[PDB]
């Protein structure tokens, strides 16, 4: 469990994904040619996670870029740190997607994709140890999220006994794109329950809510949100990518957090809650892990009952303290982890904090709350479907009317569950 | 790569073309002669020769040849190639009829074989935009006929249009409503999106907004090259935020019916004046749902909006256009329907709206186009009809149809289908 | 002070003994089965792998099939667009031509009126 | 739609078609002997809509000048641009129609057709594309009416395709005292409801009346009555001649003035009407629409409602004035317009006055008023075929009874149809 | 000659091993590098010699996945060790038993027990075999229960004494730990002779408490085993006279098959940064022996019955001070021994004193002793991880990471049913 496999697709996905990769190369130490020039050995240790070490001293990201539309791709490279990527690895059409699931899922992207696994395989095959690939995307395009989630079932045909994980940008009508955003949305939450092993779900309606409401931006753009959202997948990937006993691999941390093949949607969580320009102490940090403030989902973690959560502290922190806080912070609020998994918040401490800031937190949730994100998804589909408003543009594509029937009550089916095991208590 | 053929029918889709490729060239700096001295998204609308000239991927067709002939002895006669300005000998007479059948046909194969031609230089065609009047016996026969070949040599390839609905203020026929009900009805399943344009809203506003007391087609086809300029700017430039031909029908087209927007264009700033100042993002975005901006005369507020696309040009960021949306979001005064959960698809380019030198617009820092889906444009239909009804009533007029072959169960059809156009419209804006 | 001491061992680096406070109260596997029990589990981790990939490309066989469809209702649009349009461009030129056949009709009708006219004439005069 | 092929029949006929080749020769500039020496472009643009460009650079009329007597050809030929005709285009018989029908239609005029024919095949040949046939004749005559309508099937059994327009001069016992002119009028009237497309109802008793009341000319003469014919038919041609967009040609005319097939016939209006030897405001131009005193055909506009109307503004004038003008005079007289047919009012500006004049308005009216001028024939027809009174002035020439029956009812049921869309209601 | 062979299984079995293996060259004068420059002969059950002059262990050290093990192959001892001993595969058994016994770990157990054949070869007298191992890691429960399986078909009658990390939240790395315990100790049940339990909340509350350490780490918890399992093995790394070979271990400790789970007691165990403190006396370090805060696994001796007690005194101790020890202990408090057994204990004194590994967290002391007793009460520790395994077998939770390895539920409701019948017999034999 040594290499990971990145994939970034359509607009969403190519923006947190160039976000993702400038701030963990900054974290390693890593400058926008792959050169490292840094003074910590922890920078290194596991450099191969996600960087390949290229042709004397460089290491370069083991990346592949997609898109049905040229001009994502161009912004990329022309971006901070564009000039890392492997030029090969930059797969994309000349059609897009016209925002529409169906034509990233079955017609453009399905000409395109044949492109892109020969890429992947590329960086698959030269793999010591393969652990798995990691999709950034958005759910309500049309790339993203009809082509990203045929990638996924094609690399499961391949790599089956591979760890399938998402970063997945949850649309909302706060900051919205396309009117079809719910079905793109929903068409996606389907092949996502049956096809990763786990999808950390960034709600577009959070991100929006923490900008306006906590740091004080009247007009927060995509460059605000995708602070928060860099910040928040450089936590999340903190156990991946430098040396430390817990959730080490992308299969522990799966086998730790799903106890049920189709809850494995995560919550995350981070403080501090920063802006792009500009203290807490460690009792202040294990607090925001209840806090509906401090969540990327647009959900509150006091709803419902957390199945599992790992708990991830950065910076020059005590280890006792981070320890006392964490016991204490379960025991005050034991009616919201479920009793019937025990000890299920595991906590990790290290030394070296994100980009910019001197210490931080992260939440990985696997609550029942989230059931609130999908119901909410639900309603917005349901308004829309019940008139076959938009349903053209999805039934010329070739789909039948059918496949979305099938994927409201999939999704239906995946908030029983949820509150299904809300309500499971240990006295059967 | 995206290529996109624009096919312009009778005197008001060539005049109206002959103000588009002249903007089009001063926005990319291309020289009449074809010449130009790196975006490179231009070559969606121009093909280079191998002497490096730029010719638009343009077909011009009328069935009489005075309005074309300009265009071939013109400032721009060297940008097109002859084999691209297609005319006829004898003319529609303002009859549907002869457009489509009697006339029309003895041309439509050529006008096909050229269209066939320019569709063979494409990689990558998005589709057709077709411009052509309601009113005229080719605009609206000719287009209709067009519209159905285009069916059947390229199936469902995306086929838009730029429609001049009939006003009497510039009127040149009494039967204009017959020739749009008739047109309207053949080209409803043929069509995936139709930006209409009212001639006497672009009229009022040249009288009001510009100071023009009498408003000629020149300065009507300069206002609206600069609308449809706007409409193809996405196209034609890479800015900020993009939207090609398919994501323009997903978002503004819910049932395959209703694909008519309306068009919303701001600022419209007199040459003259120079303390007009500059108006902010805020100041051209609230203007766009004000009716003395619209392209069609029609009360929004009588209607319910189910999509709205703003199209800004020049020098805007996207943290100002949030602000003015997000107001925009709070108005009372602007209903959307209950099953849209969201209605705005944002785009913008940091090219500036360029104006002919010498022309009746200044030169304005940002500009925005509106293309917005409003139950309010069957109240555009309803006009039409209830003339369209006047004089069908009494069989008006209706001998010159059935003289060129027509039956009069056409006029019954066409007239049933807009009938049920408009319990569309009605159904549509009801809630769930 | 009761405790019965038992020397046990005495060695170069030890000494044992044992100590009794009180006396009490009361006075294989094969390689085969190994073997059988390891290829089971096998077993059933590939014919879940198996049925895994067979379900996979019943979801590629849909892919088709949707593809197959779009391109056949593109074709019957094209196949309807052509025979409605053919029909309309016939049934307009039958209609064009019986309207202007009528019309010569009577124009030449009234022609043989003329010489009918021309011929009483004739009579009328000389005789 | 590009030339025009015209026919001049008979005396009347060839008298106002001279005066129209001299009033629109002078407008655009060309001499008597068919030169140009103009000063604009604008009357060059459509020269070739009614002009032959020949030899040099000359300019001849697509003319066909015909008569069944030689005398009416020789003033012609004689007359101011005589020269201009060509040569072989003046076709002509020696005997007369002797103001018979009857001749025109199936004797006399049936024997120089073919002839008439000949020439007219040779100038509609000629032509890149042919917009039709224009005939100016009179209906109580012979020539003009009875072979100019014989001419007019001949014509349209060829050319079935092409616009059939006449200019066609109504007799009144004012003017002609030829006492069939009822006959030779309801026979001609019967053929120009089937085989016209337009018809300028061209009526001696409204010009005997504008000479007389307005003019003061105490004794009227045909070339008095002929100035104003001149101006109108200068005025209604206006569109044909000149670059515009509104009735450019013949059959968009029809198309916007026609609602109904056999309701083609059109009361043509005059501002100002002016004596041989003589500036009005916008204004005052527009009123005259509603004057049964500037009305060429003798109706009241304000006794029926206008089915169409196409107003022609000539001269130095404001397109917005006209505009403003043109608006106020509909919706002031909203019920002399039928409430059927939408914005039924058209109106043309040509910086081009007619000669003689700095500014003038024509008016081309499809009103349902036109069944007073039908009604004063019928009256008179129905007075003397009562009697039977000159029928053997007819049936001697081998026509029968029944043709003045069925003549008779088509003008009668013509009526009835003007009188019935005048009733009409949107209800 | 009485050999035994070390196996050091998974993560904690490898770091285990480390602080043992440097302990034992510590206390018998080896270098790292395998040379000692020579009491007596008795090292030898433990460590063969090379041609060279070199000692090398008799020990397998296991993982399925390398970096653990390769800390040890670039560490200050990689001279002690010869590659071929050090046997890791690529892909780790992800904390699941499942994948641990039947997935990877199939793959590689026919090497490693060809290696063990290889050490068992180089034996004259073999005993057995000292397996290291977690009760909670993927390799530690799955593999371990596997290599116990197949030593049983290729070594009979061969001894296998276990040293096994149960489980503690302070330190634990999976949800999961309780599934594997319960799954291992059901598969390993009847091939284990003795089983000497370490559980990680006990050996890390005396480090906080004893050692002053804030933080414990794994360096200071397998620091403060090593002494433990240095004074438990003494008897056959030195001529001593109680538990001198392994088979004794059984005989003294082990009156039923399935009650195999001796408890340990350690002490005393003193802080090195302590300011100069009085030696302990063989009374002061006896009476702590009886202290539940001294335990190894936490667990209450007065809820339970004694069967065995061994008492293995080292460094400056004399057998009159032992029994004037022993004789207050008996007169104060209870000591109940089950009613078949006698009440009494078996003592131990191996003169070669107490060593610490210098810059390490314990003082070096005069007198050290360590107990191992069996005890009903340790049931207490199995009533805890039944209780946990209960809580989530009832809802299958995490199943599914089991099955999906080719596992099935019987399994589940085997190995409980097992440990339940565990749970009654410690019951049964307590009774009187
Ligand atoms: N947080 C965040 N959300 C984004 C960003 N860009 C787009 N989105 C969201 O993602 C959704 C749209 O998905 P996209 O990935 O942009 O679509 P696409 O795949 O490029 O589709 P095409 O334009 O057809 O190629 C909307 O709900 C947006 O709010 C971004 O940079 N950050
Ligand atoms: N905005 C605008 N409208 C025009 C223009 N030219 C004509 N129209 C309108 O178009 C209608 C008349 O149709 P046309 O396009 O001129 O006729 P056509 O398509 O050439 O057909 P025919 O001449 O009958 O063969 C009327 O409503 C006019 O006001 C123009 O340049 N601009
Ligand atoms: N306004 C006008 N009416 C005329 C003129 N000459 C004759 N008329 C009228 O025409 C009618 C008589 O018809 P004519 O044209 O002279 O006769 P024709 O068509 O030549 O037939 P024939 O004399 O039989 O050869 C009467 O109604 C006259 O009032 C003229 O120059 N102007
Ligand atoms: N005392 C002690 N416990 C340890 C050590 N390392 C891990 N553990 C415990 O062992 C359990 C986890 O099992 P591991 O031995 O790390 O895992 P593994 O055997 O390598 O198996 P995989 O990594 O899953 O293949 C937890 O209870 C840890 O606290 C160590 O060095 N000392
Ligand atoms: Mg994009
Ligand atoms: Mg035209
Ligand atoms: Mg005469
Ligand atoms: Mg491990």
């Amino acid at each position: 469990m040594r290499e990971i496999v990145h994939i970034q697709a359509g607009q969403c996905g190519n923006q947190i994904g160039a976000k993702f990769w400038e701030i963990i190369s900054d974290e390693h130490g890593i400058d926008a040619t792959g050169a490292y020039h840094g003074d910590s050995d922890l920078q290194l240790e596991r450099i191969n996670v996600y960087y390949n070490e290229a042709s004397g001293g460089k290491y370069v990201p083991r990346a592949v870029l997609v898109d049905l539309e040229p001009g994502t791709m161009d912004s990329v490279r022309s971006g901070p740190f564009g000039q890392i990527f492997r030029p090969d690895n930059f797969v994309f059409g000349q059609s897009g997607a016209g925002n529409n699931w169906a034509k990233g899922h079955y017609t453009e992207g399905a000409e395109l994709v044949d492109s892109v696994l020969d890429v992947v395989r590329k960086e698959a095959e030269s793999c010591d140890c393969l652990q798995g690939f990691q999709l950034t995307h958005s759910l309500g395009g049309g790339t993203g999220s009809g082509m990203g989630t045929l990638l996924i079932s094609k690399i499961r045909e391949e790599y089956p006994d591979r760890i399938m994980n998402t970063y997945s940008v949850v649309p909302s009508p706060k900051v919205s794109d396309t009117v079809v955003e719910p079905y793109n949305a929903t068409l996606s939450v389907h092949q996502l329950v049956e096809n990763t092993d786990e999808t950390y779900c960034i709600d577009n309606e959070a991100l929006y809510d923490i900008c306006f409401r906590t740091l004080k931006l009247t007009t927060p753009t995509f460059g605000d949100l995708n602070h928060l959202v860099s910040l928040t997948m450089s936590g999340v990937t903190t156990c991946l990518r430098f040396p430390g006993q817990l959730n080490a691999d992308l299969r522990k941390l799966a086998v730790n957090m799903v106890p049920f093949p189709r809850l494995h949607f995560f919550m995350p969580g981070f403080a501090p809650l920063t802006s792009r320009g500009s203290a807490l102490t460690v009792p202040e940090l294990t607090q925001q892990m209840f806090d509906a403030k401090n969540m990327m989902a647009a959900c509150d973690p006091r709803h419902g009952r957390y199945l599992t959560v790992a708990a991830i502290f950065r910076g020059r922190m005590s280890m006792k303290e981070v320890d006392e806080q964490m016991l204490n912070i379960q025991n005050k609020n034991s009616s919201y982890f479920v009793e019937w998994i025990p000890n299920n918040v595991k906590t990790a401490v290290c030394d070296i904090p994100p980009r910019g800031l001197k210490m931080s937190a992260t939440f990985i949730g696997n609550s029942t709350a989230i059931q609130e994100l999908f119901k909410r998804i639900s309603e917005q589909f349901t308004a829309m479907f019940r008139r076959k408003a938009f349903l053209h543009w999805y039934t010329g594509e070739g789909m039948d009317e059918m496949e979305f029937t099938e994927a409201e009550s999939n999704m239906n089916d995946l908030v029983s569950e949820y509150q299904q095991y809300q309500e499971a208590t240990a006295d059967e | 790569m995206r290529e996109c053929i624009s096919i312009h029918v009778g005197q008001a889709g060539v005049q109206i073309g002959n103000a588009c490729w002249e903007l089009y060239c001063l926005e990319h700096g291309i020289q009449p002669d074809g010449q130009m001295p790196g975006d490179d998204s231009f070559n969606t609308f121009f093909s280079e020769t191998g002497a490096g000239k730029h010719v638009p991927r343009a077909v011009f067709v009328d069935l009489e040849p005075t309005v074309v002939d300009e265009v071939r002895t013109g400032t721009y006669r060297q940008l097109f190639h002859p084999e691209q300005l297609i005319t006829g000998k004898e003319d529609a007479a303002n009859n549907y009829a002869r457009g489509h059948y009697t006339i029309g046909k003895e041309i439509v194969d050529l006008v096909l074989d050229r269209i066939r031609k320019l569709a063979d230089q494409c990689t990558g065609l998005q589709g057709f935009l077709i411009f052509h009047s309601f009113g005229g016996g080719t605009g609206s026969g000719f287009t209709s006929l067009l519209m159905e070949r285009l069916s059947v040599d390229y199936g469902k390839k995306s086929k838009l249009e730029f429609a001049i609905y009939p006003a009497p203020q510039v009127s040149t026929a009494v039967v204009e409503p017959y020739n749009s009900i008739l047109t309207t009805h053949t080209t409803l399943e043929h069509s995936d999106c139709a930006f209409m344009v009212d001639n006497e809203a672009i009229y009022d506003i040249c009288r009001r907004n510009l100071d023009i007391e009498r408003p000629t087609y020149t300065n009507l086809n300069r206002l609206i090259g600069q609308i449809v300029s706007s409409i193809t700017a996405s196209l034609r430039f890479d800015g900020a935020l993009n939207v090609d031909l398919t994501e323009f029908q997903t978002n503004l087209v819910p049932y395959p019916r209703i694909h008519f927007p309306l068009v919303t264009y701001a600022p419209v700033i007199s040459a003259e004046k120079a303390y007009h100042e500059q108006l902010s993002v805020a100041e051209i975005t609230n203007a766009c749902f004000e009716p003395a901006n619209q392209m069609v005369k029609c009360d929004p507020r009588h209607g319910k909006y189910m999509a709205c696309c703003m199209l800004y040009r020049g020098d805007v960021v996207p943290k100002d256009v949030n602000a003015a949306i997000a107001t925009i979001k709070t108005k009372r005064t602007i209903q959307f329907v209950d099953w849209c959960p969201t209605g705005f698809k944002v785009g913008i380019n940091y090219q500036p709206p360029t104006v002919v030198p010498g022309g009746d617009l200044a030169k304005v820092q940002r500009a925005v186009c509106m293309l917005s889906n409003t139950t309010a444009i069957a109240e555009a239909w309803a006009r039409l009809d209830h003339k369209f009804d006047l004089m069908y009533a009494k069989r008006a007029f209706v001998h010159w149809y059935v003289g060129e072959g027509m039956e009069e169960g056409e006029f019954s059809e066409a007239r049933e289908d807009l009938a049920a156009l408009e319990k569309d419209y009605e159904e549509v804006g009801m809630d769930s | 002070a009761d405790m019965e001491v038992i020397e046990l061992n005495k060695a170069t680096s030890g000494q044992s003994w044992e100590v009794i406070l009180k006396p009490p109260s009361f006075d294989d596997p094969s390689l085969e089965e190994i073997q059988k029990k390891l290829e089971a589990a096998e077993e059933r981790r590939k014919y879940q792998e198996a049925e895994l990939l067979k379900h996979l490309a019943e979801k590629r066989e849909h892919e088709r099939e949707v593809i197959q469809k779009a391109i056949e209702e593109n074709n019957n649009f094209i196949k309807m667009a052509k025979e409605k349009l053919a029909q309309k461009m016939e049934s307009n030129k039958e209609n064009r031509e019986a309207h202007l056949a009528a019309m010569l009709e009577r124009l030449q009708e009234k022609d043989k009126h003329a010489e009918e006219v021309r011929k009483n004439k004739e009579l009328k005069e000389e005789a």
